[PDB]
């Protein structure tokens, strides 16, 4: 009935993970598949007191605790296999013949997924369906578009990355907010936060709904604001202590914050759909300001663009703007941080595609449309890796199943807004498979990439900011 | 919170050196060490870093491919490796520490190491000759007379000098050794005296060298043909 | 890729003046500009960190400054205890090298003066060896900037020879120097005459030291 769409969806990450992988053949250092067979070879044969200072140039650790025990765990299960596989600087850089190593990994990330991404969206989609009373297919649709979404499906299974984990906790502490269980949702928060230090990007809107709901919306609650500051230190303690007693010390405690946050290098040395890769190629920044000048400035610019949406949460919290400020907070994070990469629009896509449970077509078809942004602006990246027949086999079934090729929002300047946004796709994969560059503008296609996202990206943001302000308004909870 | 040097000396042009940086009253894993030698009448020049957060290193062009920079994290020690060694590297070497934070906001170089010396040359420690700039028969009568002594072919640097025995100093010009072209070194000691009382006094130049067990007298006098 | 331009190398000035260096970088990418103090022979000392903030136990009169990468360092009273080298440093971050200025020797300031000029032939002691050395000798005069040249027999010898100075002096605040020109026993044998001629600002036509080869 309903759980054939569970299952092809696995078998889907299952054949989009038969491609090569970030780094196959690239002796130096390999891509991303080589960081995390290194882990799983570091923390089971080093001591808890070596693993952020063993080998900090040849894939360090860049991840909290939390990371570090999941390849503790999955190094185990691997080393019972084969142990050649995960060997103490003999098996660095191990490809084999038969493929083995290329299936327990694709499989450990399947399984991650199954675990902590599936039940969290399922139970979301189930949940609003039953609040308003959604018909089965209603829900069963809405949960088919969420487990099809390509550029996670082709982040994780293709380049290898854990990032469905980090965001399923997400989704269990959205889901714990939904059921009012805030003394467990900060838990599953400060759980998200200690896998990939990539989710502090709703922090501004987490700790605004906890604070106004716990002491100041239905009343000066002080018993609730200690049940959740006791479970967010309990949390953060218990994640910590392996480090602390069977660590060195304080010193562990430093050097994993300094290895988590690490300093900032170059000034806009990569090439991003930010507000800084779209203007740093006219008022070339590196020119006229100092690199402190920019790291402030980009600091500024981004708690002046959530600062909007904290407040509305922090003053108003409901159970229907949540989506909405979680984007107005991360999309906010994401344009104008001074290091951002290809990837971390993930973090604005969880709530975006979360909105694929609206009753809307205005807000289904901007969420198809900047799922098809989102994964256009990934090509560069899933280009040098291989996959250019997944790339297009996912871009290609997750627009069939929804509706797109039997659609676009109502007006005049929408409808052909999202029409030239796809016509200046369609000519970007023409120029850059056939027609040579300037070659007095060595990367020119790479730069109309990461020009034509972000204005897509920024006019997205701006639509959720009108959202927060225009709804909000004793609205439904039913739209 | 105090730097120490450690290891550095005549070494042959081709060799290789150990320096040991030790570390009291800080701790050496967040500090971003750094290396910088003077050379013998130059300024201050960037050698080697060492990140320690991320143990990134990086050199100068002068000592790339021959220098190797690290940090024992657990003992708080720095340590710098030279391996050919050419002969332009004779300098007094200093290890300091930068200490880094947030948004790019350094504080400078706020802890330096006394610094220790390397002989990057080949020459068998040899002691000084001496050989007496005499005072000219016509120098000017009821002036000035200036004389001394010159000490030649000597090495490691530095040489004591003095006359009359330490107990005349009143003006007396010691011009720093310079390296001459065989590889060692030489130098020169100027005094001062009126003429009236040049035939009746007597000086004697008194040079020690510690490193090549040589001390030696010369007595400076009016050469007269 | 990363250089600062100190000016200048030096600049003289008295117990009380105010003072001025710039600093110029090729390209204004990090304003971590650190200002050091190094006295003849110790280790250097921090000044000024940030470009702009002063450091702990430094005196109120040291204030760095920016203006694009035109770096300054002002010295609004000059003490008996500030003449020295002075260096700036820049560092654009943390994986990344830094560079030092070339120094800006400041000095203390007197009058003009003219310094004594002698020559020595080689010692008799010497010729016995197999090599001889001509010396002339400049003393107590200011400032540093002298001319000293060698003639044996009306020749503009270049290349055999060699001149060294001392630092500024500390109770009148005036240089010496002493250079010598080394020749085997053959070329020593073979000329008469042997002279220098300095030239100082202080001495309005440059004097002329001699004599001959006897
Ligand atoms: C270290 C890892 C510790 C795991 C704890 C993280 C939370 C997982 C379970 C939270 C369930 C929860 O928060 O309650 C409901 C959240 O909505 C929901 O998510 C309802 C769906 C519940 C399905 C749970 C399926 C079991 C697997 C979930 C955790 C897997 C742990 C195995 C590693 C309400
Ligand atoms: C950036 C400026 C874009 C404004 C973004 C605000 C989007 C919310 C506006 C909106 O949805 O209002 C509805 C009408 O839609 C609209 O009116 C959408 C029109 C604005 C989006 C079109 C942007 C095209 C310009 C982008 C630059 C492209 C380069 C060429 C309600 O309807 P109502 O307006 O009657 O109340
Ligand atoms: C994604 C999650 C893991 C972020 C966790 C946030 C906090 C747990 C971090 C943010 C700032 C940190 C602190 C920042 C620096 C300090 C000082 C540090 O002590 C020292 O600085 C000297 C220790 C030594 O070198 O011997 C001990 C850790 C501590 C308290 C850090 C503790 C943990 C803190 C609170
Ligand atoms: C009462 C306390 C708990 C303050 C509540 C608001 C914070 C939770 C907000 C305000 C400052 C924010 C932070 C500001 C900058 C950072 C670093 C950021 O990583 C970056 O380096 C990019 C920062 C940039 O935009 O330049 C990750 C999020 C974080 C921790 C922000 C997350 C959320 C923060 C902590
Ligand atoms: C409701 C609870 C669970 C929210 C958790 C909040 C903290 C985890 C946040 C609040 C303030 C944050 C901090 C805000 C300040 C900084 C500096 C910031 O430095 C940088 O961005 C690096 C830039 C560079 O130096 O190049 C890194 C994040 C950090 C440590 C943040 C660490 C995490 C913090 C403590």
């Amino acid at each position: 009935p309903e759980y054939i769409i569970f299952v092809c969806a696995v078998i889907l990450r299952c054949t989009i993970g038969l491609g090569p992988y970030s780094g196959k053949g690239s002796p130096p250092l390999y891509g991303d598949f080589e960081a995390q067979r290194h882990w799983m070879e570091i923390t089971q044969h080093l001591p808890l007191s070596k693993w952020y200072w063993y080998d900090l140039q040849y894939w360090g650790l860049d991840y909290p605790p939390l990371t570090a025990f999941h390849s503790y765990l999955l190094g185990l299960i691997g080393s019972f296999f084969n142990p050649s596989w995960f060997a103490l600087e003999k098996s660095r850089g191990f490809e084999s013949p038969d493929n083995g190593l290329k299936t327990y990994m694709r499989s450990t990330v399947i399984i991650s997924d199954i675990l902590f991404y599936f039940p969290a969206v399922i139970y979301f989609t189930k949940w609003l369906g039953r609040y308003r009373n959604q018909s089965p297919i209603g829900q069963s649709i809405a949960a088919s578009a969420i487990l099809f979404q390509p550029s996670l499906m082709l982040i994780d299974h293709g380049h290898f990355q854990y990032n469905s984990v980090m965001l399923g906790l997400t989704a269990y502490a959205i889901n714990n907010l939904l059921d009012e269980y805030y003394a467990m949702a900060a838990v599953c928060f400060v759980l998200s936060i200690c896998f990939k230090q990539m989710a502090l990007y709703y922090a501004p809107i987490f700790f605004a709904y906890l604070l106004s709901r716990s002491l100041l919306f239905p009343k000066f609650n002080i018993a609730r604001l200690t049940v959740i500051a006791f479970a967010t230190l309990a949390t953060f303690a218990i994640i910590f202590a392996p480090l602390y007693f069977l660590g060195g010390g304080l010193k562990n405690i430093h050097q994993c914050i300094h290895r988590i946050f690490p300093f900032a290098r170059g000034i806009f040395e990569d090439k991003v759909a930010n507000f800084w890769c779209v203007t740093n190629v006219f008022v070339k920044y590196k020119e006229r300001f100092t690199i402190q000048q920019l790291q402030l400035y980009s600091l500024i610019a981004t708690v002046i663009g959530f600062l909007p949406a904290m407040i509305m949460t922090l003053l108003h919290p409901k159970k229907h703007l949540l989506p909405y400020v979680l984007i107005a907070c991360s999309m906010s994070f994401f344009l104008f941080s001074f290091q951002v990469h290809e990837k971390t629009i993930l973090i604005p896509l969880l709530p975006i595609t979360l909105l694929y449970s609206s009753t809307d077509w205005n807000v289904l078809s901007l969420v198809s449309w900047i799922n098809n942004v989102a994964l256009f602006t990934l090509w560069p990246l899933l280009k040098k890796d291989g996959l250019h027949l997944q790339y297009a086999v996912s871009f290609l079934l997750s627009n069939w199943l929804i509706g797109n090729f039997s659609l676009l929002p109502y007006n005049v300047v929408w409808k052909s807004f999202i029409i030239g946004t796809y016509i200046a796709m369609g000519f970007y994969h023409f120029l850059d498979q056939f027609v040579a560059p300037p070659s007095k503008y060595p990367d020119l296609w790479v730069l109309l990439n990461c020009a034509v996202g972000f204005i897509c990206f920024s006019i997205f943001w701006l639509w959720s900011y009108y959202k927060i302000f225009t709804s909000g308004s004793k609205s439904m909870k039913d739209l | 919170v105090q730097l120490v040097e450690s290891g550095g000396g005549l070494v042959q042009p081709g060799g290789s050196l150990r320096l040991s940086c030790a570390a009291s009253g800080f701790n050496v894993y967040s500090s971003s060490i750094h290396w910088v030698r003077q050379a013998p009448g130059k300024g201050l020049e960037w050698v080697a870093s060492i990140s320690s957060y991320s143990g990134y290193t990086s050199y100068a062009d002068s000592v790339k491919g021959r220098f190797t920079i690290s940090a024992d994290t657990s003992k708080n020690t720095a340590y710098l490796q030279m391996n050919s060694l050419r002969a332009e590297d004779t300098a007094v070497y200093y290890c300091a520490r930068e200490y880094w934070s947030w948004y790019s906001y350094s504080y400078g170089i706020d802890y330096w190491g006394q610094g220790t010396l390397v002989t990057v040359s080949s020459a068998s420690t040899k002691g000084p000759s001496v050989f007496p700039l005499a005072p000219s028969s016509k120098s000017t009568s009821g002036g000035t007379a200036a004389l001394g002594c010159l000490v030649k072919d000597y090495f490691p640097e530095p040489v004591t000098v003095s006359w009359n025995s330490g107990a005349l100093t009143s003006g007396v010009h010691t011009f720093p050794a310079v390296l001459q072209s065989s590889g060692l070194y030489s130098l020169s000691s100027v005094v001062t005296v009126p003429s009236s009382s040049l035939g009746t006094q007597t000086y004697i130049c008194n040079v020690n060298h510690k490193p090549s067990n040589t001390k030696v007298d010369k007595k400076v006098e009016p050469k007269s043909c | 890729d990363i250089q600062m331009t100190q000016s200048p190398s030096s600049l003289s000035a008295s117990v009380g003046d105010r003072v001025t260096i710039t600093c110029r970088a090729s390209q204004s990418v990090s304003s971590a500009v650190a200002w050091y103090q190094q006295k003849p022979g110790k280790a250097p000392k921090l000044l000024i960190y940030s470009a702009s903030s002063l450091y702990s136990g430094v005196p109120s009169r040291f204030s760095g400054s920016r203006s694009g990468t035109d770096f300054t360092l002002t010295i609004s009273s000059l003490q008996p205890e500030d003449f020295a080298t002075y260096y700036c440093q820049q560092s654009y971050w943390v994986g990344y090298p830094i560079t030092f200025g070339q120094g800006t020797k400041v000095e203390i300031k007197r009058t003009v003066a003219a310094p004594s000029v002698f020559i020595f032939p080689p010692s008799d002691s010497q010729l016995k060896s197999g090599t001889a050395s001509v010396v002339c000798l400049l003393n107590n005069f200011y400032p540093r900037e002298a001319k000293v040249q060698w003639k044996v027999d009306n020749a503009l010898q270049s290349g055999n020879s060699q001149e060294s100075v001392t630092e500024q002096d500390s109770k009148d605040s005036t240089y010496s120097l002493s250079s010598t020109l080394t020749l085997s026993k053959a070329d020593y044998e073979k000329h008469k005459v042997y002279a220098c001629e300095v030239t100082h600002q202080g001495l309005s036509s440059p004097v002329t030291k001699s004599f001959n080869r006897g």
